RNA sequence: AGCUCUUUCUCGAUUCUGUGGGUGGUGGUGCAUGGCCGUUCUUAGUUGGUGGAGCGAUUUGUCUGGUUAAUUCCGAUAACGAACGAGACUCUGGCAUGCUAACUAGUUACGCGACCCCCGAGCGGUCGGCGUCCCCCAACUUCUUAGAGGGACAAGUGGCGUUCAGCCACCCGAGAUUGAGCAAUAACAGGUCUGUGAUGCCCUUAGAUGUCGGGGCUGCACGCGCGCUACACUGACUGGCUCAGCGUGUGCCUACCCUACGCCGGCAGGCGCGGGUAACCCGUUGAACCCCAUUCGUGAUGGGGAUCGGGGAUUGCAAUUAUU
């Protein structure tokens, strides 16, 4: 069995679970390549955490991603957090903290909330509009 | 003997339900058929909605008035008094509670 | 025995009322409570509907 | 109110023995479960259980449409006369407690 | 590639013309004639599309336990408009699936699953698997 | 409808007929009334004790100023110390590789063989590979779950301000304000008798104003309000990528459920099954926008789907005045 991390990432709907296990390296998600991913425009979002930080890095581990929730968008934020966290995770517990502090560092920096979890989440809608905030419509007389 | 019981228990305030299950789960154990102790289920919310009035012209306002149900079960196997026993003391506010005998 | 005096009363508003008070309007059948609203609103408490949100 | 002469019988027989009585406010059941040696639902049995409390003997009680009817002691006298029946009677009470 | 390796568009493109160089397939007579879905505005403009539905299907299958008539209308449905009213599912046409089904059948693609539902063959298993690969060989581009 | 009538059987003291008297009413009055409710108002409003100030009703407290979402606070002030609404309070939802747990929830990871494909490698045995299925005397609680736990106190720091109350920026990090529910003093000719076996009086009450057959409510030169759908190339289209969530169900106060799956039909739908008091099943709600490979090409055209005609089917005993 081996050296081997679960982490997970989280937008809107759709939570996305890693893990991330000592391997050959390369990097599926739900049970395709992450090459695929599409909507695809996207595509880079969820490359963006590997280029960061150097695509080498990866070759020591195999990883794995499954999304559940959310939506298209949604999900791509939520596995791209699951796969830098995941990463961080892993040097945490086997390879030294100085790494992990760089990769933060790197992600932080740039960023887009990788090691972090958006809070924002839906307002809930209130009678007399077919929103939040949104109020119906009035004639007077 | 040993049979192999369900105990279901389903019914409203928490604190009641959760001391009773408490209850249940401890002296279950405490001599010691050990349980499979309580899985809390995912508590239901009946929901009703409704105009303030009895009747209409006014801001149309709204009131949502809730019901919430809890559920939980507990899995005993043994015989005779530790049965009846145990259901029957564990008893008396507002819980609902049902024994199955196996299988089916 | 006067075959006369009933039509079909299966369904629709005609078949239902309150159990509290005959009403055939604005009834409340969720839960299988049968309980005008008007009504509804007077028994809530003593059924187990509380406000909470 | 209305009514048969063994129907009223019937009603008033059962009455008697029961010292109570419910009926659904419902004229169209045409039976009601329990009893009912089977004629009529509220009706004949309300309406002449109405009879008999205007007259005293019962009192009813109408509470979310079952009305509910309880027997008089000068009703429980009412009915001995008309069932005709062994003094001493003893209906819907005859009791232990405690 | 496993079928999941490749991209569905080009997977289904390359199957669905596999299909038709066979020539035996099989195909309710109409074709020419039906929509394949009330919520439909026109015909399909490639009156050659049974051969892709079929790939489709073959595809969105093995991917899955088991699949029906009823799951695959849906799928094909799309949003009908109403007109007046705002827009609503409709499940797309069941005896173009169910053919679809019933001819895969034929050539042992498919195979009635335990519990109701419509399951891969090994067979089948084995015939997309192989194609898989021809596409993922073309080439790179 | 034996309702009425002819004909002459039937029930059997219930009833009839008379008097006095009830009973129902979706009958009237909310401008006769309870309750409930809207509104002022989720505004910042409201009051007592005790004292001071006045013959007295009363007044100060409860304010020039600052500050606050809020009569929120500070300060000053003949007041001091409190309560009411606001707030605190409760509810819901996010941050917890922490907590205690889970076969009516999943996950890991086996044991995993098999199905087993060869997808690549290998000639193949064999290796790496995505799923389904096996289920197990496997392991787990991470996702899931629901209970208890902690976190936010504008905490630290730095500007500003009576150097105060506060305000602003900055860090950790969920950042001070996630979003509701709870509503006083006192009012209104606000609304409601059609929610009420709540209700007065009134009105009616056998030739009913208490039920069945049938229609209106749905009658169209015209105005108004809420909405829906639109005016297209950020689009309309056809194939194809493809993920969810709050909620829901039959075995029912008296007739009846949610429905996967096979078959037939272009559709609409028809038909045969089988599970499910449900965290088990429908439903890894495989949704829809959307994304995309094509077509169209800026033409009220393929934007738009009105109106009407014919026709198929479903609900119901009955759809004609289209239920759909």
């Amino acid at each position: 069995p081996l050296q081997s991390v679960q982490v997970f990432g989280r937008k809107k709907t759709a939570t996305a679970v890693a893990h991330c296990k000592r391997g050959n390296g390369l990097i599926k998600v739900n049970g395709r390549p992450l090459e695929m991913i599409e909507p695809r425009t996207l595509q880079y979002k969820l490359l963006e955490p590997v280029l960061l930080l150097g695509k080498e890095r990866f070759a020591g581990v195999d990883i794995r991603v499954r999304v559940k929730g959310g939506g298209h968008v949604a999900q791509i934020y939520a596995i791209r957090q699951s796969i830098s966290k995941a990463l961080v995770a892993y040097y945490q517990k086997y390879v030294d903290e100085a790494s992990k502090k760089e990769i933060k560092d790197i992600l932080i920096q740039y960023d887009r909330t990788l090691l972090v979890a958006d809070p924002r989440r839906c307002e809930s809608k209130k009678f007399g509009g077919p929103g939040a905030r949104a109020r119906y419509q009035k004639s007077y007389r | 003997a040993i049979h192999r019981i369900r105990i279901t228990l389903t019914s409203r305030n928490v604190k009641s339900l959760e001391k009773v299950c408490a209850d249940l789960i401890r002296g279950a154990k405490e001599k010691n058929l050990k349980v499979k102790g309580p899985v809390r289920m995912p508590t239901k919310t009946l929901r009703i909605t409704t105009r303030k009035t009895p009747c209409g012209e006014g801001s149309k306002t709204w009131d949502r008035f809730q019901m919430r149900i809890h559920k939980r079960l507990i899995d005993l196997h043994s015989p005779s008094e530790i049965v009846k026993q145990i259901t029957s003391i564990s008893i008396e506010p507002g819980v609902e509670v049902e024994v199955t005998i196996a299988d089916a | 025995q006067q075959l006369y005096w009933s039509h079909p009363r299966k369904f629709g508003q005609g078949s239902r009322s309150c159990r509290v008070c005959s009403n055939r309007h604005g009834l409340i059948r969720k839960y299988g409570l049968n309980m005008c609203r008007q009504c509804f609103r007077q028994y809530a408490k003593d059924i187990g509907f509380i406000k909470l949100d | 109110m209305l009514m048969p002469k063994k129907n009223r019988i019937a009603i008033y027989e059962l009455l008697f023995k029961e010292g109570v009585m419910v009926a659904k406010k419902d004229v169209h059941m045409p039976k009601h479960p329990e009893l009912a040696d089977k004629n009529v639902p509220n009706l004949h049995v309300m309406k002449a259980m109405q009879s008999l409390k205007s007259r005293g003997y019962v009192k009813e009680q109408f509470a979310w449409r079952h009305f509910y009817w309880y027997l008089t002691n000068e009703g429980i006298q009412y009915l001995r006369d008309y069932l005709h029946l062994p003094p001493e009677i003893v209906p819907a009470t005859l009791r232990r407690s405690r | 590639v496993t079928v999941k390796d490749v991209n569905q568009q080009e997977f289904v493109r390359a199957l669905a013309a596999f299909l038709k160089k066979s020539g035996k397939l099989k195909v309710p007579e109409w074709v020419d004639t039906v929509k394949l879905a009330k919520h439909k505005e026109l015909a399909p403009y490639d009156e050659n599309w049974f051969y892709t539905r079929a790939a489709s299907t073959a595809r969105h299958l093995y991917l899955r336990g088991g699949a029906g008539v009823g799951s695959m209308t849906k799928i094909y449905g799309g949003r009908q408009r109403n007109g007046v009213m705002p827009s609503h599912f409709s499940r797309g046409s069941k005896s173009v699936a169910r053919r679809v089904l019933q001819a895969l059948e034929g050539l042992k693609m498919v195979e009635k699953d335990q519990d109701w539902g419509r399951k891969l063959t090994p067979q089948g298993q084995r015939d997309l698997d192989r194609i898989a690969g021809q596409v993922a060989a073309a080439k790179k581009k």
